[PDB]
């Protein structure tokens, strides 16, 4: 099946760096952009950065520019989300998720409580 | 035999369903439909089950207003319904960083395959309500806004400050660099600063309904 | 003179070769809008329209060569013969016609932009029946008032007040219209376009050709003043024009492009 | 203990993946690689029907294999004489935005829904000569997305919210609730005979369902991406289903695994229908392309095109006597092919 | 107009030359 | 938190779904090719009629 499994230090010291690396199955994943989600206790999930087919087009929410930096390795279907710096605020479940359809631009996957397609995360505390 | 007395009665009876259909036809050429889409919506209707539907019209021009209620956050299957509405009404609240969850939204509507060709009319609501922001957190979400003067071409109303003539002049910049990095000539988008009392929205919904449907004409004749 | 035949062989071989090229690709226009079941709209109704046109315009310049025997075995002076009267009558028509469409477009188009509502169907039929309607009346009542009152002579070097001035009216008119509703369409470009000049300068390119707006220059100056100017440039492009306007209204029309490369395959 | 029944789910998981690979003792395209090649299938457009104003979302035949229903986001169900293009009837609809129709295998009764969340039973041989709204079946919390009629008394509906329903027209009442998807259950199809379903859904899972136990028999997994399509076998013993990976796919009740995989790399586009002619031989599916692919069944061989769409191919449907093909399109026309 | 323009100038000129 | 519920009925139905019996994939094969050469003479797409039983007609 379609199959997304994080993996990445649940503690960490504030100021401290962490690599997450999530490994994909089942899917063609050269052909979909790749996105990283996090939910801090108590919120909604929110958008932390994305990865193009390519690894070309990247972007990050405000909070993690420069903080965070995202990679792709189109061999060994694996999504990289490095971090540097860790703030309180970046305790959260992190949780891998990939575009719906491939080839395409658009994403419609932050959504809460349900979505296929998004891994079981793993956590970070600071 | 029965064949010709058949044949007649299923073509009178297509006579009216042709007659009822191109009757029809006119209403729904005539009736602008909009998607009225949240990522303020009171404050947005008020001033103007499923899926909901509000009817009115301007300067008799008739106007559909489709909210989608009651429907799962997962968009990207019913939202390719609305490909042939005349524009996308995106509120977003001044307000999780709720604007990045707006704007990732508002990516999304703009770059899917089928609903280019549908412009937006992006009511920025609650401008006074939160965007007051008179605190001694745009600035925490957004770190970029530090870097960000309030643009030379800015036209405030008074009362707002500086502060507000700030942030909300950035969330539109925002939006209008995702409007303008992905798109050109087949899709628009018009930004709107409004608010909870800032009644009239109605009027600017007609004008860009309008200019929506202008630029449409000038794109068929290849003017553009 | 001899020297000045010259000059009017050369005009009236671009009259009739440059009217030959656009019949030509005119016909093929013509076949494409209206064989293609996609491109059945109105705008490419008005456009076929003005297209036929066109071709009345060419074929009627044809016909009234035609008429007009040319072998100088009979003169011209004191000349009388019931084909040459009828299709005189026939090439003002065609003409009117003509200007009575590049008018419909200019007001098709300004009524598609102010409109509030994107409906425009009775708006089409409506400029319809003044199109071809207009051009019937005017040229009936030239004809009446020649024929029945004034049936002198073939009509055919006439410049006096009684009549000419009821097909000159209207072509003059129409001509200031279409210059008004061009600088019409201008100004809502120029809004709708706020480094992108190119896009307008080719916009108004595109649309004088369509509009009839290279007659503004000399439908207002008085006969027999700029003769010289005004026959080489009426005369020369016209001829093409009918061919510019299925080049750029047909042929580069991307809807056009489209549907032939899906017949194609 | 959360983690503990994960650990546990993911043993059962391997479990049964480990259980296809060991009864996946062949491949159907070496079992048939043998069999005649169809050639060419160059399917005529035979009619074109062109009442619609807007977008054609769903279309369906009656098991007269003549009439057909057709559903547009114009709000009408225009239904359609095959044989003389003649409109029989067109009813207007309270919400615009159907998205999905289904015809009754007596032809008394039509269903449309949509965005609405409500599944509208249409009455088309009262003796009033109207056409109208017999019951609204309005419990479903999210869009629908699909209706098929086991009789004229039950009809079984798709959801976006991640549930299906057996429906009892006149209580109004669902029956049961088929609940186990964790997507929006886009398409539904009934086996030949209406002991079973299958649903597809946008979490690459298809699901057989019982109507009579409500149970979830088995769960098919192979797709990359969201199941917009879905359709039995007319053996009842295999189904085939269309995602928006640009792939269409068999699979086998039976052999509760993946028998072929149809896919061309130059096609990139999703598939938005999937039905199969009478012997079954033939897999015809819709296209995002404005196209549709006709595959050899048991080659995952092209066999022609269906060409002369404007836009997205939104409806497709073989005819029960087999005689001829109904594609929709965003186009506004329908299009009969034979 | 171009037509009539033409039609004056041209039978003007082959009425000079008739002369 | 009540994802367990969640965890356990997709536990239960895998384990339901675990004990279903299965045939091999050439059986499956066999089935679908002695379906289709059987019927194969009643497809009027695979081999169409011409003149006869159309909506053509």
């Amino acid at each position: 099946q379609v199959q997304l499994q994080e993996s990445g230090g649940g503690l960490v010291q504030p100021g401290g760096s962490l690599r997450l690396s999530c490994a994909a199955s089942g899917f063609t994943f050269s052909n979909y952009k790749m996105n990283w989600v996090r939910q801090a206790p108590g919120k909604g999930l929110e958008w932390v950065s994305d990865i193009s087919q390519s690894g070309a087009s990247i972007s990050y929410t405000g909070s993690v520019k420069g903080r965070f930096t995202i990679s792709r390795d189109n061999a060994k279907n694996t999504l990289y989300l490095q971090m540097n710096s860790l703030k309180p605020e970046d305790t959260a479940v992190y949780y891998c998720a990939r575009c719906p359809a491939p080839f395409t631009r658009d994403c419609f996957d932050v959504t809460s409580t349900t979505y296929a397609y998004r891994g079981q995360g793993t956590q970070v505390t600071v | 035999e029965d064949q010709r007395n058949e044949e007649k009665a299923q073509r009178e009876a297509n006579k009216k369903i042709e007659k009822q259909l191109q009757k029809d036809k006119q209403v729904y050429r005539a009736t602008h439909r909009l998607l009225l889409l949240g990522a303020g919506k009171n404050t947005i209707v008020k001033q103007m089950s499923g899926i909901f539907e509000t009817k009115f019209q301007v300067d008799k021009v008739n106007f559909h207003m489709f909210d989608v209620g009651a429907q799962r956050d997962e968009r990207r299957k019913w939202i390719q319904c609305f490909n042939d509405v005349t524009a996308i009404i995106f509120v977003v609240a001044s307000s999780t960083n709720r604007l990045q969850a707006a704007l990732k939204l508002f990516d999304s509507i703009w770059n899917n395959k089928w609903l280019r060709d549908t412009s937006v009319i992006l009511f920025l609501n609650k401008q006074d309500l939160l965007a007051e922001k008179v605190l001694a957190k745009i600035e925490d979400y957004f770190p970029e806004f530090a870097r960000y003067t309030t643009p030379e071409d800015a036209t405030p109303e008074p009362g707002e400050d500086p502060r507000v003539t700030r942030a909300k002049y950035f969330i539109r910049d925002e939006f209008l660099r995702i409007s303008t990095a992905s798109g050109d000539g087949r899709h628009y988008c018009y930004p709107h600063f409004t608010c909870a009392v800032d009644t009239e929205n109605i009027r600017r919904v007609f004008n860009d309904c309008r200019d929506i449907i202008q630029r449409m004409h000038l794109r068929q004749y290849e003017l553009l | 003179l001899a020297e000045e035949e010259s000059y009017f062989s050369t005009v009236k071989i671009i009259y009739t070769v440059g009217h030959s090229i656009s019949i030509v690709a005119l016909f093929v226009a013509i076949t494409i809008l209206v064989a293609l079941r996609r491109l059945h709209c109105p705008r490419n109704y008005v456009h076929t329209q003005l297209f036929t046109t066109f071709i009345l315009k060419a074929g009627a310049v044809f016909l009234k060569d035609a008429a007009l025997f040319h072998s100088d075995d009979t003169d011209h002076c004191s000349f009388s013969t019931v084909l040459c009267k009828v299709s005189v009558a026939a090439s003002h028509f065609a003409t009117m016609t003509n200007f009575s469409w590049l008018l419909a477009e200019a007001v098709y188009l300004n009524c598609l932009l102010a409109s509030t509502s994107p409906s425009s169907r009775r708006a089409f039929w409506w400029l319809v029946l003044a199109g071809w309607g207009l051009p019937v009346l005017f040229t009936g009542t030239w004809v009446s008032c020649k024929l029945a009152f004034e049936d002198i002579a073939c009509w055919d070097l006439d410049d006096t007040s009684p009549y000419w001035w009821i097909i000159k009216g209207p072509i003059v008119l129409s001509v200031g219209v279409n210059f008004g509703l061009f600088l019409n369409i201008i100004r809502i470009l120029v809004r709708k376009l706020e480094s992108q000049y190119w896009r307008l300068s080719k916009s108004t390119l595109f649309l004088i050709p369509l509009f009839g707006i290279h007659y503004i220059i000399f439908n207002f100056l008085p006969d027999n003043a700029g003769l010289g100017i005004r026959l080489p440039l009426e005369l020369g492009l016209g001829s093409f024009q009918g061919f510019i306007v299925a080049i750029l209204y047909c042929f580069l029309n991307q809807e056009v492009r489209t549907e032939i490369s899906r017949k194609w395959h | 203990e959360l983690d503990q029944l994960r650990q546990e789910a993911e043993q059962l998981k391997n479990q049964i993946r480990d259980a296809r690979k060991a009864c996946a003792d062949a491949t159907l395209s070496q079992i048939t690689n043998n069999i005649d090649p169809v050639g060419r299938i160059q399917m005529r457009t035979r009619r074109t029907l062109r009442g619609h104003l807007a977008k054609i979302y769903a279309m369906h035949w009656g098991t007269d294999s003549r009439l057909l229903v057709s559903a547009s986001q114009d709000g009408k169900l225009i239904i359609w004489d095959s044989y003389t293009t003649n409109k029989v009837h067109a009813i207007p609809l309270r919400s615009s935005w159907v998205m999905t129709c289904a015809y009754a295998p007596s032809g008394n009764y039509v269903a449309c829904g949509g965005l609405d969340n409500i599944c509208s039973i249409y009455n088309l041989k009262t003796r009033e000569g109207n056409v109208r709204v017999s019951r609204e079946l309005a419990g479903h919390t999210g869009y629908l997305s699909c209706c098929r009629f086991l009789d004229d008394n039950q009809i079984v509906t798709s959801s976006g919210d991640t549930t299906c329903a057996l429906w009892d027209i006149e209580t109004g009442q669902q029956t049961t609730t088929f609940t186990g998807h964790t997507g929006d259950v886009m398409s539904l199809s009934l086996a030949p005979d209406t002991r079973l379903f299958v649903s597809g859904a946008c979490d690459a899972s298809a699901k057989l369902w019982d109507v009579r136990e409500g149970m979830c028999r088995q769960t098919f997994t192979g797709h990359e991406s969201d199941i917009n399509a879905i359709c039995f076998f007319p053996n009842g013993n295999a189904f085939a289903t269309g995602s928006d990976d640009a792939t269409c796919r068999l699979f086998d009740l039976r052999a509760d695994q993946e028998l072929m995989t149809y896919s061309h790399d130059n096609i990139i586009c999703g598939i938005t229908s999937v039905s199969f002619s009478k012997s079954g031989r033939l897999l015809l599916a819709g296209y995002d392309d404005f196209n549709c692919n006709v595959w050899d069944a048991l080659k995952a061989d092209r066999a022609g095109v269906l060409a002369g769409h404007d836009n997205r191919v939104s409806c497709l449907g073989v005819t029960d006597d087999g005689m001829a093909v109904a594609t929709g399109s965003w186009d506004s026309f329908l299009k009969i092919w034979n | 107009y171009a037509d009539a323009i033409f039609t004056n100038s041209y039978r003007k000129v082959l009425g000079q030359l008739s002369a | 938190t009540a994802s367990i519920a969640q965890a356990r009925k997709l536990v239960e139905q895998l384990k339901m779904e675990a004990n279903i019996d299965r045939i091999k994939v050439s059986k499956a094969a066999a089935d679908l090719m002695a379906y289709c050469e059987a019927h194969a003479k009643e497809d009027p797409l695979l081999t169409p009629v011409p003149a006869s039983e159309n909506p053509f007609r």
